[PDB]
């Protein structure tokens, strides 16, 4: 089902919101640990799109 | 000469230069009283210039009184509904060869409705031309002309 | 009317999915020098050239605004997303992403967009009002919520009595000649009497407006999850266009939604104040789809929007966020969105971070 | 600071094109915590 969509579908079925909320916080921020902050707040909200 | 000079002299001359009599086309129609020449300005199709959103609401409204709709596109924006004001021009019949054709024209901001000659008309000549309308699923022509579509849509 | 093919302006043409992947043959890859805008990366001037700016209203002379569900923006070269780094061992790692677009808006701050106005509706940039000549339109400002609280204002400047603005909030889908509030996708209030209109419905649900009232306009909407339940993926139309003297792009807007049945957004609501004096609830149930804030005009009615940082009886919320910040937070999301987008058509491949946020 | 885009191409984007390689070649069943392992453990090589 989700895995037989092409590349362009299943990678937006999936995924695109979380991206276009937490890099445009990223930039809005400027933490000094870019890679570790966006791991920071993904593993703190990992669940509620879910 | 001017648009607007031209404007004027085609709003001076209009109520001489066309009549409305019995039509062989349909009921009573626009004949021509004097010599057209073409692309001259023939008539306004005078009204109310109303915007577009309010053409259904006015549209239902004729269709709650069973008056018939006189509008015409000005554009994508603006409609002369001529149903309860107008002028002669709501007398035009329609004929797949015309002698005439509408144009908008701007006069100090104001866009205006005007249906000139597409030809060298003569007096006595009934006035029509193209309505353009889309075609529907049909209204029979008996404008006479041999090209005629047999239907206006 | 011709057939599935070329389309319907020889000024330029989209690659057509038969021509898949045909970039806007526009402008020719030889530039002249010009001068003007020949901008560096040393020099501190913002290329957004904005117009001339005049106290009496005035009109954008050459925007053709969104039409038939079709949205227009501004557009700026931008000759490479920048990706540019030193010459590595490997010439086959790294992708360009060359977008060679983007939707940079010409503002200074978020204000009221001239994309979405109708060619009927005049502004003035020396206090942004908005004026009209006949009859009613509807302007709308330059970023959209999606989610969350926030809050704005509107002045009034002019309000005689055959003068009667509208002020709410609107979706996408609103006709911007109608009057802000004659469908169901538009909320707003009459300034006249303070009286709420929606689906062209009047209500008295509310308090009384004056003549110089400084209005604000607060607004809570559910978070996406509450919104959609679902993905709220956020995949983007991008078409160049080089309209009379100037480049611009189109985006595809939304349909005209035969929406009956009424899901309100979970615990959304609308608040009103004058001079931030609690005017009451407006309206508790909030269709879903984004909105944004609105203003329509009558006949020659002065009015204005206003963001936070410069407020005079603003909430002290912690959670509610200003005008500004919500439309900086839209450009970022929309940068991202061509990022994205240029992403996909580049380079194979995509991935996002845990779902939540 | 850079400008919005090339902060974030400069910071987070090429272990972003990374990741976005290997989400779509392996199609895990849970990519959440997928790209939350990778952008954990990957950072070193772009910090
Ligand atoms: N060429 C044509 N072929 C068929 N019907 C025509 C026609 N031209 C005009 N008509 C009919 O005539 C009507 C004109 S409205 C005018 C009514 C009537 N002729 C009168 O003078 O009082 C239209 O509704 C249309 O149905
Ligand atoms: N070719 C045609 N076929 C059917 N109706 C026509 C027609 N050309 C004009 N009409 C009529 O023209 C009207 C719109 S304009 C009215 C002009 C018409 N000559 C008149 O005397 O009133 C319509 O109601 C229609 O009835
Ligand atoms: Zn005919
Ligand atoms: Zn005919």
């Amino acid at each position: 089902d989700l895995q037989s969509l092409p590349t362009r579908a299943y990678l937006d079925q999936t995924v695109v919101p979380i991206l276009l909320q937490g890099l445009a916080v990223l930039a809005k921020e400027r933490p000094p640990n870019p890679i570790e902050f966006l791991a920071s707040y993904l593993l703190k909200n990992k669940a509620q799109f879910e | 000469l001017p648009m607007p000079m031209r404007f004027r002299h085609l709003k001076k001359t209009s109520k001489e230069a066309v009549g409305v009599y019995r039509s062989p086309i349909h009921g009573r129609g626009l004949f021509c009283k004097r010599n057209i020449d073409a692309g001259e300005m023939v008539i306004e199709y005078a009204g109310i210039v109303i915007r577009s959103i309010l053409t259904d609401k006015r549209e239902k409204y004729y269709d709650s009184k069973g008056i018939g709709c006189y509008m015409f596109r000005i554009d994508d924006s603006e409609v002369v509904d001529a149903t309860m004001h107008g002028n002669a021009a709501r007398f035009i019949n329609h004929s797949c060869e015309p002698n005439c054709y509408s144009r908008v024209i701007n006069i100090d901001g104001q866009k205006h409705i005007v249906i000139f000659a597409m030809r060298k008309i003569y007096r006595g000549e009934e006035l029509t031309y193209d309505y353009k309308f889309p075609i529907e699923d049909k209204l029979p022509c008996n404008c006479g002309a041999k090209k005629c579509r047999k239907f206006l849509n | 009317k011709q057939s599935s093919a070329v389309s319907t302006s020889g000024n330029l043409n989209g690659g057509i999915a038969a021509g898949s992947s045909g970039k806007g043959r526009g402008a020719k890859r030889k530039q002249q020098d010009g001068g003007t805008t020949g901008t560096t990366k040393k020099a501190r001037s913002d290329p957004l050239f904005s117009a001339q700016r005049l106290p009496p209203h005035g009109y954008p002379l050459e925007h053709p605004f969104n039409k038939d569900g079709y949205r227009y923006i501004l557009a700026e070269p931008d000759p490479h997303a920048p990706d540019p780094e030193k010459l590595e061992l490997d010439c086959w790692a790294g992708k360009p992403i060359p977008g060679d677009l983007y939707r940079a808006c010409l503002y200074e701050r978020v204000l009221l967009a001239l994309h979405d106005r109708a060619p009927q509706l005049k502004i003035s940039d020396d206090r942004l009002t908005v004026v009209g000549e006949k009859g009613y339109s509807m302007v709308r400002a330059s970023h959209g919520v999606r989610k969350g609280a926030w809050y704005f204002e509107i002045t009034v400047d002019e309000m005689p009595p055959d003068t009667a603005a509208r002020l709410g909030w609107s979706q996408p889908l609103g006709n911007l000649q109608a009057p802000l509030g004659y469908d169901k996708f538009s909320y707003s209030w009459r300034s006249k009497k303070g009286t709420k209109f929606h689906q062209s419905i009047g209500k008295h649900y509310s308090s009384g407006y004056g003549q110089g009232d400084v209005l604000g306009f607060y607004i809570n909407l559910p978070e996406d999850t509450e919104t959609a339940k679902s993905l709220p993926d956020t995949y983007k139309d991008k078409a160049l266009i080089k309209f009379k003297s100037y480049l611009y792009f189109e985006e595809k807007d939304f349909v005209d939604k035969a929406e009956k049945s009424l899901k309100q957004t979970p615990h959304s609501e609308i608040i009103f104040y004058k001079n931030g004096v609690n005017q009451g609830v407006a309206y508790k149930d909030i269709f879903e789809g984004v909105y944004f804030p609105a203003i329509s005009l009558y006949k020659s009615c002065t009015v204005s929007i206003n963001f936070g940082p410069c407020f005079k009886y603003p909430p002290k919320d912690l959670t509610y966020r200003p005008m500004s910040d919500m439309g900086w937070g839209a450009v970022v999301e929309h940068t991202l969105a061509d990022v994205l987008y240029h992403v996909e058509t580049e380079v194979d491949g995509r991935r996002s971070p845990p779902w939540e946020p």
